[PDB]
């Protein structure tokens, strides 16, 4: 295609508005006398349905030989047990599944907010309306409470799996040999503490960075100028993903040694 | 003073931008002469490397989420 | 979010997927690999006892 | 102050291209110095340069966007 | 007058996150170097620069929770 | 009081060049450090040269262009 | 002024952190990096290590000293 | 105030000095370095050099119009 | 207006802890490269680590000295 | 008020010497290390780092003749 | 506003901590790794790198004193 | 507001310090390995080494310089 | 060793001011730095008479180590230089001797202590004392008889512009024209590079002169507010630091004189 593109100027004939969306919390869905469902609750059912429907179709066969749907649900399972055998020799099945998940999860939460109609379409709670709009299926890993819920229990599993493999050497870490593990101790013990407030902010600000970098790049030009970051934000999602499931697997690898 | 939070956010976002945009530079640098060295000790090296542009991208979005919890 | 109660069934929501998903393919592919795996080391020997 | 706004714009653009422009200069005299080596691994080096690079840009356009979030409210 | 605990939180998260970053940055640039070089010698290799991502990550910590002690009360 | 967007201006060029200009010259030694050890890769090495000087070109370039949304409206 | 108490702190935690940060960081890439090239060296480059950190370390202290005694009275 | 101008054009000099003069250190030394090395292929890698000195001299010159149009308003 | 002294002793501290531990950390990055290659060479080096380590101390000590000085009138 | 010229000129200068002579100081270091190695191409390379100083200096000598301007008029 | 004089000795001493702590830093590594790869030449390089800790501790005893002129002047 | 003179004259002699400081370190390491190196070219060199350092005293200097123009 | 740092004996504050004039009774009044250079000259002359006073083979006591420290300052020269070891060899030793001297004498007791005027007192809760001197009536300051005679920016002034002209004379000796050809030469970029020459050249003697004035008054300063701050046994290293520090800059100004001569002649 030539460079000389002149679409570029498409903010005169469409303008988008300014960037409304800048919450940093969850809106609710539908009005339920129960617990309130939030706009993260919602897609992560619909990923949940997804990818019980992809398992169920790629496993209904269990052929021999994987062709089609099997063999890329079977890749990437293969690439990451590769990847956990690398990392750690006898505890990748122990903690496979959880990572597994942990890592899929989020990978299809990250490119679901990137799907059209998730800054744009949206309930009345619209601005010719008497009711303000909010977004619809705002992403998981945005909702703050869902990356508090892995990190606390990659807490817990890292706590628990280092406590049964240490015996009550992992209860206590060292901190009688006063010689050297008198003051790092205190001080792995404190980055121990503040690990899953980095593993959850760390997902929480990426994802929220994203979409906001999204609607900006849609109020500036919308057309053809946020290509790139789009592209980029598509990668990061994976890249992300496989960020979380690899430190999470390495934190129970150095904690158990 | 109006306009302070605005401040306060920049100065957040670019210190984040500063700090870790030089760790994840030195970080790939190595790790891809690393592996132009030794080719076969890729696949451990990436992992690790991974890690360190994790923590990095940790501190940036420390600064980042604080910036956030600072505008609103 | 800042409520306990959200972040609680969340994390439910979570154990339950984990758990539902790793008892639906996570084991079935596992033991698909263990095969293959398995039908690998038997080919090789018994390559040997052909020999 | 009433032009506290676009100076913190600056200070959005301005510091947020410090490190990110290290950072990139750092990783492609990394690159370039591990293709004058073995340059049969030109493809998987400069891949990872990528995820370098997007990770340099990615810090840059949050200063970016936290600019246009001052820049028009 | 009235902004500027929000400017202290801002100068500490972001002064405490400006200078361990490049402190890890260079420790996983060594400790990757090392590992290329000697993949013998990983364990304790892997232990020490742990220690060291245990070390520098706290200052960051400290500069936060600092931040969290600014921010709020 | 109403200066103040002459010193954004200033400040988004500088410490928007300071950044990318750094980069630049780590990206020219390293280019010319491995043009010394393999020229015949030499051509090759050039190119991405200008990739990730185009890189902190587009920084600098950013750094430029929000300045004049500072000096104008 | 009513503020410039809380942004005592936040600056002396963020710039106590930007050095000893970077300190440990150099001594941990440093001693990683004597370490693949020499293992049995290990017990003089801990115990040099050890004192190296805790000589960096020393300034982090006095921050965090200073800290708490501006934010305490 | 009545000397934020002054301010403006001074501190965008000074950054203008502050980037592409590292940048140019870092340039020089890597060329001289690697002429040093290898004299054969001087000559090419000095007009790249050089190249590398003129965007970087660009870089000095943006920031130099931009305190220009600070300086005469 | 009152409490700028506060933030001063900060500074007197805060950008004293910068320049010396991460000299520090670049002496004792040195100090056990020297040990990487030359283990009997130790009680020659030692020494003079010392007195690099000393010196920077020296000016931590310049700093935390202006510190007390500010904090107490 | 009545100091912003003279805060002006002293952070130009300053920064003007910041860069520039980090600048020259990594030329010289990278020119004497090269004349080191290779003795025979000496007067060519030291030729060229009396050109890069002849640059980087003129940088400085830009932000200082500025102060003047505005020490001046 | 009232204790400026405080806050510019702050300031001065603590950027004189910056610098030359680096400074020194760099030259005592330097020396102690050519010290280790050469045994025999330190006769001399001792001197030298004493001269250039002289220089750096000379630029923070400037800055010293110029603080100590604000502070009682 | 108080005198601004001081701080100037602070803020113009810690950056003087601030940058000839790193620029000698840099120099005078360079100069210590390239003896260390060759010795016997070690006088030419040590020569180029003043000069390195004495352009960027000038720089101090001039720091310095301003800084008494700002004192009185 | 934790319980014996009483602060009950301190100076009340930090007396940090410029150069002190004396009273001056009779024509061309002197200052209290001026004593002091003049008492340790006497000093070194002494010492040098008696070294002289008894010299043959195989040195012993006072003259040996002058004879070491000689034979050092000999070899530390040659390795720059050997064209000019014997003949530059005076003023830079005579120079590095003064400055020893005027360093060391800053460490002696009385210096801040004597003026000439031309527990209980100790503020309680307080990290400081403040126990009034014995000067402190008539509004007086207790000018400080006894100082270091390097703290004074006269003497280090003329030391540098000594050491200016002495350079500038030497390379003069024997050039030719050589300083036109190499600042301004009008040859492509090397005016710029002359020019610069030129004027770090012209900087050189006052970066020195203002390196070891503000050396000797930031280590008496120091000095001053260890003091202040503890009573003893607390400034141990900041005054071994000072000690070594002054014999090192002794040292290194010789040096640098001898350097900018073959810089110079080269």
């Amino acid at each position: 295609v030539g460079a000389l593109i002149i679409s570029i100027a498409s903010r005169f004939f469409l303008y988008t508005g300014p960037p409304h969306v800048e919450v940093a919390a969850e809106v609710i869905f539908d009005g339920i006398p129960g617990f309130p469902i939030t706009n993260s609750f919602v897609v992560a059912i619909i990923i949940d349905i997804f990818v019980i429907a992809l398992a169920v179709a790629a496993t209904r066969n269990l052929q021999m030989v994987p062709r089609g749907l099997q063999n890329v649900m079977e890749f990437i399972l293969e690439s990451l047990y590769n990847l956990f055998r690398n990392i750690n020799a006898k505890y990748v099945a122990t903690a496979f599944p959880l990572v597994a998940t942990i890592f899929l999860f989020v990978l299809f939460g990250n490119w679901f907010g990137l799907l059209p109609g998730v800054g744009s379409i949206g309930v009345c709670h619209c601005a010719a309306q008497g009711k303000k709009l909010v977004p619809l299926f705002r992403a998981p890993a945005a909702d703050l409470n869902f990356t508090f819920a892995i990190a606390v229990i990659s807490f817990v599993f890292i706590e628990y799996w280092g406590f049964r493999a240490l015996g009550p050497g992992y209860l206590k870490k060292f901190f009688n040999t006063n010689g050297i593990m008198s003051f790092v101790g205190i001080i792995e013990f404190i980055s121990e503490l503040v690990k899953p407030f980095a593993l959850a902010f760390r997902l929480f600000g990426n994802i929220f960075a994203g979409e906001v970098l999204l609607v900006v790049m849609a109020f500036l030009v919308p057309l053809l100028l946020p290509l790139p970051f789009y592209g980029f934000e598509v990668f990061v999602g994976f890249i992300q993903a496989l960020i979380f499931a690899l430190l999470t697997y390495a934190f129970l690898n150095i904690a158990v040694t | 003073m109006e306009g302070l939070n605005l401040v306060a956010t920049a100065l957040a976002v670019g210190l984040g931008a500063i700090g870790p945009g030089v760790g994840i530079g030195i970080i790939v640098s190595g790790a891809v002469q690393a592996i132009g060295r030794n080719p076969e000790i890729e696949n451990r090296v990436v992992t690790y490397m991974f890690i360190g542009i994790a923590f990095t991208e940790a501190l940036a979005i420390f600064g980042l989420v604080i910036a956030f919890l600072i505008g609103f | 979010g800042i409520n306990p109660t959200l972040f609680i069934a969340q994390l439910i929501n979570f154990l339950l997927l984990i758990f539902i998903l790793r008892a639906l393919l996570y084991r079935p592919v596992m033991n698909l690999l263990n095969e293959r795996t398995r039908r690998i080391e038997e080919s090789v020997r018994d390559a040997e006892k052909v020999r």
